[PDB]
C-alpha cells in the first residue's frame, strides 16, 4: 500500500512567503486523514462542501495542498466570500469552494530574535485577485498620474513589505501556519481513495 | 486618482513602517529600564535617533496633499497629527538658541543646591532635603529659611533664561499660524467640522472659569478650617481675617495639603483603615495582588490579561544584581505586547497603584485596533481620569469585605467617613485654585497681558486673590517664582489636571448610576456590574478617532465639562464644615502681610 504523501507537506521544515504559495498536486496514493490529527494544537480546523468524520468513504481525483505563512489576525481571511488586503492581493479563494482549511500557530520556529524578515506579503496591488491565481511581480506600484520608471518617491511604491516576527509579539501578531486543501472531481477517472 | 485615494495609499505605508520603528524603540527603553548598562543607553539612544529621523523625513513628505481636498473626517485626523512642523519653522541659529535655553533650564532646576549661612560644609538639594523640611517640621523659622533660599539661588537663576525662551516660543506659535504660544497649548482641546460636536480654543478659558465659580464655596470653607486648625500651632503669626503664609502649607509651592492632615485630623482617636498588616498576615505576595485587581476588572466585564504579561513584565525588585528604575510605568510596546514595570510592596498603597496601572492598560488594550496615529486617549485627561477611578471603587470598605482582608464585624461609624473625605478634599480640592491660577498666569503671560516689569507683582496679586496664600517676605522683578516649580522651567502644561480631576466625578456617578447603587457616592463600588463596564468600554475603544465631545457623551450624558458630580462627592463634608465654621469668618482680605 502507497501512502499519499501529507507528511512532507505539513511538517516541512521551510514555509513559504503568502505571495508566492507553493501548491503540491497529490495524486494516485491512497490518502489516510488520521495522520492530519496529529500536531493536537489546531487554531482552527474549519471545513467546507465536506464533513472531517466521513471524509474518508469519499474518494476523488486530484488533491491539492497549498502553504504558506501569514500573522493570527489573517486566519479568517482564509475563508470563501471574504474581504481583506490578503484575501485581495495574496490569495482568493472561490465562494462554491470544497475542502478544508487548517492553521496551527509556529512561534517557536518562525520567529526570531531581531525578526524574522524572509517572509514578505504583498501591500499594492492594481485590481483584486482571480481564485487560485499567483502573482510573484514585483514592478513599482504607482498610485499618481506621475510615470515611476522603475524608481521610488512620491507615489511610486514597493510592493512587497516584510513580516517583523518576534518571540514577544501578542497572539494576533504571531506567526501561523495555513495549508488548505482543494478536493477535485470530475469524469475523469477517479484515482486518490481512501482505506 | 484623485487626491484622497493618493492619502489613504500614503497612510497605509506610514502605518506599517511606523510600527516596526516604534516597537524597537519601545523594546529598546524598556530594555534601559530594566537594567542600566553603558550598552544599554547606547542602543537607546541609537534606536530613538532612527524614529526621530523616521518622523522628520515622513512629515515633509505629507506636505503634499492639501488638506481640504480630503473630506472622510478619518484620513485628515491622521494627515494633520503628521503635518505640524514643530520647531523646524524657525531659523538653525534660533532653533539651536532655544535648544539651549532649554537644557540650560533643566540642568539648573536638576542639580540646585542651597547652603545654610555659615557652615559651606553641609548643603542640600531639592530631593531628598528641602522636600524633607517643609513636610515634617514644624519650625517656622526652619520653613521659611527653605522657602527663601530656593527662590534666591535658583530662582533668580532662570528669570534672563525665561524671557528668552518666553520671546523665542512666541516666534515659533506665530510661524504656525496661531496666536500665541499660549494658543498652541490649547489645540489638544480643539475640535473642527462635525456639527454639534464643536469645540474652539478660546471656549476653554471660558469653561475653566465657569467651572471654577462653583468650587469657591467648598473651598472657602477648607481654607477657613484649616486656618483655625493653623493657629494653634503657630500661636502668634496667622491673623484670624487673613490668608495664609506660603510656606505652611507642607509643600514648597503649595501644590497639595496633603501634609497637613496631622494638624487638621477631625477625630484624632479614631484612626483611618490600613490593611496592611492584615495583607502580611494572610502570607501575600505582589502575584496575589495582581491577580485580585485582575479578578476585579473581570466582574465588570473586561477581558483578562495576555499571556505575555505574566512572562514579560517585572513586579518584583529585582535585588543588588540588577539597577532598575522604580517608578511605577504601564508600557504599551505595540504589536500586542503589554509590560507593567512596578516594584512592588506589601502595602495598601501599592494594592491601589496595581488597580491604576491596570486601568492604564486596559484603556490600551480597548484601541488597539485603530491606526496608529489615532492609539490615545480622547484628550490629554481622559487616559489617568480612567486610571484613577479604578482605585475608587478599590479603597471602599464594601470591596475590602468582600475580598477578605478587613474584618466581617467591622461596623461603619460615620465618623471614619469625615476623616476620609477630608483626607480626600486636602489632596484634590486644594489643588484646583493653584492650577488654574499657574494655568492663567502663564497664558497672561504669553499674550501680553502681563507687561514684562511687573511679573512677579501680578504673580502674588493672583495669589491673593484665588488661592488665598501671602508671601511672608516681599519679592521684586529680580525673582522668577513660578520658574521654580517642575511643571515651568520644563516646558510642560498643566491644564490637564483640572480637567481629569473634573472628568473622574463624572465618570465615578455615570458608572454609579449604571450600577445601581442607592446612598453616598463615596461608598460606591462598580464591581459585579457588567451594565456599567459595557458604557465604559463604550467610550475606551475610540480612541482619538473620534472628536472627545462625542466620547464623554457615551458615558455621561452631557457633551462638556460640568462641576456638579464632584459637588456631590463631598456634601457630608460640605455640611459638616458648614457646621463647624458658624463661629468663625469665612474669606480672607487681601491686606494683611506677615512682613507688615
Ligand atoms: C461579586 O460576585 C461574586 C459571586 O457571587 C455570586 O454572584 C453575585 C452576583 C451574587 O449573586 C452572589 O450572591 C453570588 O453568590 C461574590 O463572591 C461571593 O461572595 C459571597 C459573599 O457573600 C461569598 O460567600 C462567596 O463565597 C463568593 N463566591 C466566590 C468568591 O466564588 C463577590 O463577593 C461579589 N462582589 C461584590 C458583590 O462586591
Ligand atoms: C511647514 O513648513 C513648510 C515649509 O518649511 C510650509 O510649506 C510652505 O508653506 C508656504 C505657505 O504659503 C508655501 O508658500 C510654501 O511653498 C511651502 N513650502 C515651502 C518649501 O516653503 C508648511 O506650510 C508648514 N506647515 C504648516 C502647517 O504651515
Ligand atoms: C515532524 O518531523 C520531525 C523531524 O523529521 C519528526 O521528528 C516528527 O516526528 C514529525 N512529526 C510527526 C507528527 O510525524
Ligand atoms: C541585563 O540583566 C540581566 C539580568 O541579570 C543580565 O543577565 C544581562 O547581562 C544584563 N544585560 C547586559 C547587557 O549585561
Ligand atoms: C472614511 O474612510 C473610511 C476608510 O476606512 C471609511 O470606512 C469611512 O466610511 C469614511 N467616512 C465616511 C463618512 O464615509
Ligand atoms: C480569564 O482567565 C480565567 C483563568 O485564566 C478564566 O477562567 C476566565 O474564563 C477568563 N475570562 C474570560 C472572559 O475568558
Ligand atoms: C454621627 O452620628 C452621631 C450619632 O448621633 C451624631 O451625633 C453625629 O452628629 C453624626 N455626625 C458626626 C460628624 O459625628
Ligand atoms: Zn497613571
Amino acid at each position: 500500500t502507497n501512502l499519499c504523501p501529507f507528511d512532507e507537506v505539513f511538517n516541512a521544515t521551510r514555509f513559504a512567503s503568502v505571495y508566492a504559495w507553493n501548491r503540491k498536486r497529490i495524486s494516485n496514493c491512497v490518502a489516510d486523514y488520521s495522520v492530519l490529527y496529529n500536531f493536537a494544537p489546531f487554531f482552527a480546523f474549519k471545513c467546507y462542501g465536506v464533513s472531517p468524520t466521513k471524509l474518508n468513504d469519499l474518494c476523488f481525483t486530484n488533491v491539492y495542498a497549498d502553504s504558506f505563512v501569514i500573522r493570527g489576525n489573517e486566519v479568517s481571511q482564509i475563508a470563501p466570500g471574504q474581504t481583506g488586503n490578503i484575501a485581495d492581493y495574496n490569495y482568493k479563494l472561490p465562494d462554491d469552494f470544497t475542502g478544508c482549511v487548517i492553521a496551527w500557530n509556529s512561534n517557536k520556529l518562525d520567529s526570531k530574535v531581531g525578526g524574522n524578515y524572509n517572509y514578505q506579503y504583498r501591500l499594492f496591488r492594481k485590481s483584486n485577485l482571480k481564485p487560485f491565481e499567483r502573482d510573484i511581480s514585483t514592478e513599482i506600484y504607482q498610485a499618481g498620474n506621475k510615470p515611476c520608471n522603475g524608481v521610488a518617491g512620491f507615489n511610486c511604491y514597493f510592493p512587497l513589505r516584510s513580516y517583523g516576527f518576534r518571540p514577544t509579539y501578542g497572539v494576533g501578531h504571531q506567526p501561523y501556519r495555513v495549508v488548505v486543501l482543494s478536493f477535485e472531481l470530475l469524469h475523469a477517472p477517479a484515482t486518490v481513495c481512501g482505506p | 486618482s484623485t487626491i484622497e485615494e493618493q492619502a489613504k495609499t500614503f497612510l497605509d505605508k506610514f502605518n506599517h513602517e511606523a510600527e516596526d520603528l516604534f516597537y524597537q524603540s519601545s523594546l529598546a527603553s524598556w530594555n534601559y529600564n530594566t537594567n542600566i548598562t553603558e550598552e544599554n543607553v547606547q542602543n537607546m539612544n541609537n534606536a530613538g535617533d532612527k524614529w526621530s529621523a523616521f518622523l522628520k523625513e515622513q512629515s515633509t513628505l505629507a506636505q503634499m496633499y492639501p488638506l481640504q481636498e480630503i473630506q472622510n473626517l478619518t484620513v485628515k485626523l491622521q494627515l494633520q497629527a503628521l503635518q505640524q512642523n514643530g520647531s523646524s519653522v524657525l531659523s538653525e541659529d534660533k532653533s539651536k538658541r532655544l535648544n539651549t535655553i532649554l537644557n540650560t533650564m533643566s540642568t539648573i532646576y536638576s542639580t540646585g543646591k542651597v547652603c545654610n549661612p555659615d557652615n559651606p560644609q553641609e548643603c542640600l538639594l531639592l530631593e531628598p532635603g528641602l522636600n524633607e523640611i517643609m513636610a515634617n517640621s514644624l519650625d517656622y523659622n526652619e520653613r521659611l529659611w527653605a522657602w527663601e533660599s530656593w527662590r534666591s539661588e535658583v530662582g533668580k537663576q532662570l528669570r534672563p533664561l525665561y524671557e528668552e525662551y518666553v520671546v523665542l516660543k512666541n516666534e515659533m506659535a506665530r510661524a504656525n499660524h496661531y496666536e500665541d504660544y499660549g494658543d498652541y497649548w490649547r489645540g489638544d482641546y480643539e475640535v473642527n467640522g462635525v456639527d454639534g460636536y464643536d469645540y474652539s480654543r478660546g471656549q476653554l478659558i471660558e469653561d475653566v472659569e465657569h467651572t471654577f465659580e462653583e468650587i469657591k464655596p467648598l473651598y472657602e470653607h477648607l481654607h477657613a478650617y484649616v486656618r483655625a486648625k493653623l493657629m494653634n500651632a503657630y500661636p502668634s503669626y496667622i491673623s484670624p481675617i487673613g490668608c495664609l503664609p506660603a510656606h505652611l502649607l507642607g509643600d514648597m509651592w503649595g501644590r497639595f495639603w496633603t501634609n497637613l492632615y496631622s494638624l487638621t485630623v477631625p477625630f484624632g482617636q479614631k484612626p483611618n483603615i490600613d490593611v496592611t498588616d492584615a495583607m502580611v498576615d494572610q502570607a501575600w505576595d505582589a502575584q496575589r495582588i495582581f491577580k485580585e485587581a485582575e479578578k476585579f476588572f473581570v466582574s465588570v466585564g473586561l477581558p483578562n490579561m495576555t499571556q505575555g504579561f505574566w512572562e514579560n513584565s517585572m513586579l518584583t525588585d529585582p535585588g543588588n544584581v540588577q539597577k532598575a528604575v522604580c517608578h511605577p510605568t504601564a508600557w504599551d510596546l505595540g504589536k500586542g505586547d503589554f509590560r507593567i514595570l512596578m516594584c512592588t510592596k506589601v502595602t495598601m498603597d501599592d494594592f491601589l497603584t496595581a488597580h491604576h496601572e491596570m486601568g492604564h492598560i486596559q484603556y490600551d488594550m480597548a484601541y488597539a485596533a485603530q491606526p496608529f496615529l489615532l492609539r490615545n486617549g480622547a484628550n490629554e485627561g481622559f487616559h489617568e481620569a480612567v486610571g484613577e477611578i479604578m482605585s475608587l471603587s478599590a479603597a471602599t470598605p464594601k470591596h475590602l469585605k468582600s475580598i477578605g482582608l478587613l474584618s466581617p464585624d467591622f461596623q461603619e461609624d460615620n465618623e471614619t467617613e469625615i476623616n476620609f473625605l477630608l483626607k480626600q478634599a486636602l489632596t484634590i480640592v486644594g489643588t484646583l485654585p493653584f492650577t488654574y491660577m499657574l494655568e492663567k498666569w502663564r497664558w497672561m503671560v504669553f499674550k501680553g497681558e502681563i507687561p514684562k516689569d511687573q511679573w512677579m507683582k501680578k504673580w502674588w496679586e493672583m495669589k491673593r486673590e484665588i488661592v488665598g496664600v501671602v508671601e511672608p517676605v516681599p519679592h521684586d522683578e529680580t525673582y522668577c517664582d513660578p520658574a521654580s516649580l517642575f511643571h515651568v522651567s520644563n516646558d510642560y502644561s498643566f491644564i490637564r489636571y483640572y480637567t481629569r480631576t473634573l472628568y473622574q466625578f463624572q465618570f465615578q456617578e455615570a458608572l454609579c448610576q449604571a450600577a445601581k447603587h442607592e446612598g453616598p457616592l463615596h461608598k460606591c463600588d462598580i464591581s459585579n456590574s457588567t451594565e456599567a463596564g459595557q458604557k465604559l468600554f463604550n467610550m475606551l475603544r475610540l480612541g482619538k478617532s473620534e472628536p472627545w465631545t462625542l466620547a464623554l457623551e457615551n458615558v455621561v450624558g452631557a457633551k462638556n465639562m460640568n462641576v456638579r458630580p464632584l459637588l456631590n462627592y463631598f456634601e457630608p463634608l460640605f455640611t459638616w464644615l458648614k457646621d463647624q465654621n458658624k463661629n468663625s469668618f469665612v474669606g480672607w482680605s487681601t491686606d494683611w502681610s506677615p512682613y507688615a
